[PDB]
């Protein structure tokens, strides 16, 4: 994500940047599984409403997550209950060969 | 022997160190130090694995003490190579897919490859000893293909599995060959009835989350034919994406416009590049979907298309999933003929063999005299040569029964065999028709001792690539001028067998 | 009225609701006035209410 946060009034919502490459030094070609959740100390929730079914380009990705869409989901639209919770993301890419596949996450 | 212009897969040096972690060295610094320096440089050997080799290190002077380093990274590939890919915990005797892949990464210049699955012994695949099986193929520079292959672990444990493709008019071969775990299950539960007979004479002193059908139909008007599939969730509630991993009998392709319609079609899409890749090598489709139904059949179907003939065709592979959840998916396996898509082999207790080789012997060659046919009886392989008339017929989904009817022992071998005999010789069902076989006709036969199914008594009889199989005719029946030709070598066959027994 | 006896019910699992009764109930005080039968008084009257 473009920043570590999530700013609680950032308009764009959130822009996030998919870097998948090889491990021996080439870029990856495919499409990507995004999903994201939220951390209470040791109580997640996940976010169903958010999964996004998304191309990946040249080792190369941009993923929106429009402030529209993400305010939909919540449960008690704004308070301070909120602050204190986290976000998680797991990723799911699957390659042009249909065979190798890989779990991802951003956390915290 | 078409062409003459590929690196014999005899002489494919494959990749064969895969260590998920080595070079656990302890190195001493003896060289003359220069700026406070001593200096180290051992040259080592890089693996036969592509990837880059993260090495770290601690240097413990009693001196100055311990000391990290800064990690080293040695980037290691070639052009053109292989990666397979495979699961970890597959099951002993159940049918299941692998995925190659082949990148290349040359810039700008095509490839042309035939690459064989390497026969085992341990698996039943499509490569037998003698007939091998290699796909040809051609690659866009910078892209990779995904091929698919399904076989049968017929061991245990850590079984290896090797595949060795070469090139065209160019120069590299490459080589996988990479190990894994199979199990066993130990059910053996099936329906039986109370007393059944299994017990031998001798000894004593699951696709929980999918409903998946899928059938393969044919086409009203090379050849192209229907592939349907019929799916369904069972849960409380609808299920979120779902993904299917769907592979081509070998050398087919889907109907790229029909393609194009589906996937405008509601609930559904498949990216441009993998729905207008090129009908050269199309092999493999990915087809995700928004969510799946918990409620009733949502099924689909589409055209296949024929680019190259080859007599026998891989079955194609389907493997459905939920987005999150690969390891509770559920893989079903498609032919036209072979219900539920499933090579053949024959099963007792616990084991199996592989029954996909030749029906028998080649026949119809030019060539049929006494001087070949005594070499294939003379040989030492020839366990048993016997004559019997087709007496009864069991014939069912899985292989033919015919029962034999044994009135001489030519030449037992390693075989305890009485006169007036009744015993149970199998085939196919692959192979049933071409045989041309009818009842009350006699037989003169002959195998090897390898091929005796079971353990005496209650044994059986297999018909492999070398079993060779006539029938006789009878006297009211070898009076005909037509026929003479045969029956007269069949009387000189016998008689100069018999007389002189095998020469040693 | 049908959306509004049941709130406080579909709050969590449809977070839409809300809307619907609010534009609804502002389209009928902006255009509550102007109406001339009692039976649409009475009703809208209680919606507001
Ligand atoms: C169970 O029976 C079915 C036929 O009824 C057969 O297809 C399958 O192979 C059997 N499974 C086992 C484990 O024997």
């Amino acid at each position: 994500p473009t920043e570590k946060f999530y700013y609680i009034y950032n308009e764009k919502g959130l822009e996030v940047t998919i870097t998948a490459r090889f491990l021996y030094g080439k870029k990856v070609e495919g499409t990507a599984f995004v999903i994201f959740g939220i951390q209470d100390g040791e109580q997640r929730i996940s976010l169903p409403e958010s999964l996004k079914r998304i191309p990946i380009e040249d080792g190369s990705g941009e993923v929106v997550l429009s402030r529209k869409v993400l305010l939909d989901g919540v449960q008690n639209p704004r308070a301070e209950d909120l602050v204190g919770k986290s976000l998680y993301v797991s990723a799911t890419v699957i390659l042009h060969s249909g065979s190798d596949m890989v779990q991802a996450e951003r956390s915290g | 022997n078409l062409d003459e212009d590929i690196i014999a897969e005899e002489n494919i040096v494959s990749r064969s160190e895969f260590p998920e972690s080595w070079l656990w060295n302890v190195e001493d610094l003896k060289e003359p130090p220069k700026n406070g320096i001593s200096t180290k440089l051992m040259n080592i050997f890089l693996k036969d694995s592509i990837t880059t080799w993260e090495i770290l290190a601690v240097s413990m002077s009693d001196k100055k003490g311990i000391c990290v380093a800064d990690p080293f990274e040695v980037t290691v590939m070639q052009d053109f190579f292989i990666d397979l890919r495979l699961p970890y915990s597959v099951v002993r005797n159940e049918q299941v897919e692998i995925r190659a892949v082949l990148y290349n990464y040359r810039q700008n210049q095509e490839l042309k490859v035939r690459v064989e699955l390497l026969h085992n012994p341990a698996f039943c695949s499509l490569a037998t000893t003698k007939r091998r099986h290699q796909q040809t193929v051609t690659i866009p520079p910078k892209s990779s293909l995904s091929v698919p292959y399904v076989i049968v672990p017929l061991k245990t444990g850590l079984q290896e599995v090797e595949v060795k493709a070469a090139v065209y008019h160019h120069f590299i071969s490459d080589g996988v060959r990479k190990s894994l775990k199979v199990v066993p299950e130990g059910i053996r539960m099936n329906k039986t009835v109370a007393v059944r007979t299994l017990d031998p004479e001798r000894l004593g002193r699951t696709c929980n989350k999918f409903d998946l059908k899928v059938t393969i139909k044919p086409a009203p008007e090379k050849n192209t034919m229907i592939l349907e599939i019929c799916t369904r969730y069972r849960g409380d509630q609808d299920a979120t994406m779902s993904i299917l991993d769907i592979s081509m009998m070998t050398g087919f392709a889907p109907d790229t416009d029909d393609l194009k319609q589906l996937a405008n079609g509601v609930d559904r899409y498949i990216s441009k590049y993998e729905l207008d890749k090129a009908f050269s090598d199309r092999n493999t489709l990915i087809i995700y979907l928004d969510k799946v139904s918990h409620s009733e059949d949502d099924c689909l179907a589409f055209k296949v298309h024929q680019y190259f003939n080859v007599e026998l065709i891989q079955p194609g592979a389907v493997k459905v999933y939920a987005y999150y959840n690969l390891e509770e998916s559920c893989t079903r396996f498609y032919h036209p003929e072979k219900e539920d898509g499933k090579l053949n082999k024959l099963c007792r207790d616990e084991l199996c063999r592989c029954a996909e080789e030749n029906c028998f012997i080649q026949k119809s060659d030019d060539k049929v005299t006494l001087e070949e046919r005594l070499d294939k009886a003379c040989e030492p392989g020839v366990d048993y040569v016997y004559k019997t008339r087709l007496v009864k017929v069991q014939l069912s989904n899985d292989f033919d029964e015919y029962i034999m009817a044994i009135e001489q022992t030519i030449k037992s071998g390693s075989d305890e065999v009485q006169v007036g005999q009744q015993r149970t010789f199998i085939s196919p069902i692959k192979c049933r028709e071409a045989l041309k076989l009818e009842e009350k006709k006699h037989y003169l036969m002959w195998g090897l001792s390898s091929d005796f199914w079971g353990e005496k008594p209650n044994l059986s009889y297999i018909i492999g690539k070398d079993t060779w199989v006539e029938h006789w005719p009878e006297e009211d029946e070898c009076q005909d001028e037509e026929n003479q030709k045969q029956c007269q070598d069949l009387g000189a066959f016998t008689e100069s067998m018999v007389v002189f027994g095998c020469p040693n | 009225i049908s959306l509004q006896e049941a709130k406080d019910i579909c709050e969590e699992q449809v977070n839409s609701l809300p809307g619907s009764i609010t534009k609804a109930g502002d389209f009928l005080e902006a255009n509550y006035m102007n109406l001339q039968r009692s039976y649409t008084v009475a009703i809208a009257g209680y919606a507001l209410a």
